[PDB]
């Protein structure tokens, strides 16, 4: 287990890590967040007490570095960093700990909801999403827009994901209109999974990560990128069948965990709607189907 | 956007565009079968694209062959109508090419759309205009090579004729409008009165009677008053107490 330490909380805030939250009083003698589990990517996420407007955060995963958060007074946020110094690290860590300063990740060991949500979410990844590459951690906050975004406006403060378009040339093959319209397969699987992602590992975690943003930072864009490419599949005749299954598990953990007072802001009425009972794939959802149509019935 | 009333000039200015209806794409007669079932049987029909600037007709017939073996016939009629629009398109020098493409129906949106992908610079529109186009197929000339065609085949018509050498295309817009208004409300009525003087005749290469200038203003107000008679008739209302601004407001629109 990993442990993220603060140099202090000079600001109110509340402070997220994955799923979980908690509050942060003004200067309050907190120090950091440590059994952090190993083998998945994190993201710690804040909004401040003052100023709701700031919801911003870090991907990280702790096999890549010591990571530490230090608020900055000039630019007004806590910034993540990292220490080269390892024996530094280690003494900062365990003073804290032996003071008892620190959160402790609060995962209960029945509760695979985490791993559910990042399956196939890779760091190297989300860096390639996020372009910063001197650091080995991710800021994503609740304003920044997609590449796509920006076609339809800083592009080193981007959200770089895979542009999906179902009107444009790379989703429809001349002599094939109507077909390519109707069944989005070759978009889907010859473009998409052969070409770009080149396996349904990198489009899920493309996917999950999407949903991620959509979710801890009220980004927009992000839920436009996870509705778009659950209906490229949904819409799709022919998809493996193992990715049916995952999708299904997928889809089923990010409704699940989705806050029911969110709904109305995270989820499309028409993309759902059109997945669940109009699609190709509108009996090939079954969990996804039965916790939306028990736990969401108003939008459909 | 849409086109509506508020702009019927844009129709009229100097940025080629072309009208397409899709209307009388899939014709069926529906019959019973022998074993008392209910079946159809397609009939030729036809693409209605029209530069309303110009009186051009670009009439694409469409041959019963095309729906050969084919399933959900209404879905791909759509899809068939935007094919031919792009082949069109394309078939047309650079300078002749539309600049906008206004569909009477929005369920041809999308495949006009995607068929236009490499045109990106041509707007695809709607309107909110109820535009009687589907009565092209009550114009005799039209049907009869409709009808006769034996295999795919593009024809050309003025549909103004030569009127444009005496009137302005909006007038000649809004007098085809009520002309078609006229054949689909009414298509006996209005086919007496267009023809009901042997000595004004249809020149071999038109459409319509050889009117004179006054003789289009009694035209055009007896096909006013098939629109109002057919109203009165339909919604049992005596025409008698319309007002001329209650009449106006009726027939447009
Ligand atoms: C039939 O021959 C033509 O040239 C067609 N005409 C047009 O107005 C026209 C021009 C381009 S598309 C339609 C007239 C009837 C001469
Ligand atoms: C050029 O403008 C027009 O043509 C306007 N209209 C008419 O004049 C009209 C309506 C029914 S009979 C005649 C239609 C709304 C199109």
């Amino acid at each position: 287990m990993n442990t993220v330490p603060f140099t202090s909380a000079p600001i109110e805030v509340t402070i997220g890590i994955d799923q979980y939250s908690f509050n942060v009083k003004e200067n309050q003698p907190f120090h950091g967040i440590k059994d952090i589990p190993i083998g998945h990517v994190h993201v710690i996420h804040f909004q401040h007490a003052d100023n709701s407007s700031m919801r911003y955060g870090y991907w990280f995963d702790c096999r890549m570095g010591n990571f530490y958060i230090q608020y900055d007074p000039k630019d007004g946020l806590y910034k993540m960093m990292e220490e080269r110094d390892g024996a530094k690290f280690e003494n900062i860590v365990h003073n804290f700990k032996e003071r008892q300063m620190m959160v402790s990740y609060p995962k209960i060991d029945e509760d695979d909801t985490w791993y559910n949500l990042t399956e196939f979410v890779q760091m190297d990844k989300i860096r390639k999403i996020v372009r910063k590459d001197e650091n080995q951690f991710s800021y994503v906050d609740s304003s920044m827009t997609t590449v796509q975004e920006n076609e339809l406006s800083d592009p080193a403060h981007s959200l770089n994901y895979t542009v999906i378009n179902f009107k444009s040339r790379e989703a429809i093959r001349p002599g094939h209109e109507m077909e390519d319209f109707l069944d989005k397969s070759y978009y889907l699987n010859t473009v998409m999974l052969q070409g770009i992602f080149k396996n349904s590992s990198n489009y899920f975690g493309e996917l999950q990560f999407a949903f991620l943003n959509a979710m801890f930072f009220g980004n927009y864009g992000s839920s436009l990128q996870w509705h778009a490419m659950i209906e490229l599949i949904c819409s799709s005749a022919t998809v493996p069948k193992h990715m049916l299954d995952k999708l299904d598990e997928i889809l089923y953990y990010q409704i699940k965990t989705l806050p029911e007072q969110y709904s109305d802001i995270l989820l499309n009425e028409r993309v759902w709607n059109i997945c669940l009972y109009s699609s190709f794939q509108k009996n090939s959802l079954h969990n996804t189907e039965k916790i939306m149509e028990n736990k969401y019935p108003e939008l459909l | 956007g849409a086109m509506n009333s508020s702009n019927y000039a844009e129709l009229f200015n100097n940025d080629i565009k072309l009208f397409v209806d899709d209307t009388n794409v899939y014709r069926v007669t529906v019959h019973k079968t022998f074993e008392g079932n209910v079946a159809t049987k397609a009939i030729n029909g036809c693409i209605f694209t029209l530069n309303p600037k110009t009186g051009h007709l670009f009439l694409k017939i469409i041959h019963t062959s095309v729906w050969a073996g084919q399933k959900r016939l209404s879905q791909l009629a759509k899809w068939k109508t935007a094919e031919e629009v792009s082949a069109l398109v394309r078939s047309l020098p650079k300078e002749e090419q539309p600049k906008q493409i206004i569909v009477t129906r929005k369920a041809m949106l999308d495949p006009l759309e995607v068929h236009m992908l490499d045109f990106p610079n041509i707007a695809i529109r709607p309107t909110e205009l109820r535009l009687p186009f589907s009565a092209a197929m009550s114009i005799d000339k039209l049907s009869d090579v409709v009808m006769k065609a034996t295999e795919p085949q593009m024809v050309l018509f003025n549909i103004y004729d030569d009127w444009l050498d005496r009137i302005s295309s909006y007038t000649a817009f809004s007098r085809l409008t009520l002309l078609l208004r006229a054949l689909k409300t009414n298509e006996e009525s209005a086919k007496m009165i267009l023809l009901s003087d042997p000595t004004i005749t249809i020149k071999s290469y038109h459409l319509w009677p050889s009117f004179t200038d006054e003789q289009w203003i009694t035209i055009e107000s007896q096909m006013r008053d098939l629109i109002l008679t057919e109203y009165g008739r339909k919604y049992n209302v005596n025409i008698s107490a319309l007002t001329q601004t209650e009449i106006k407001d009726i027939i447009l629109g």
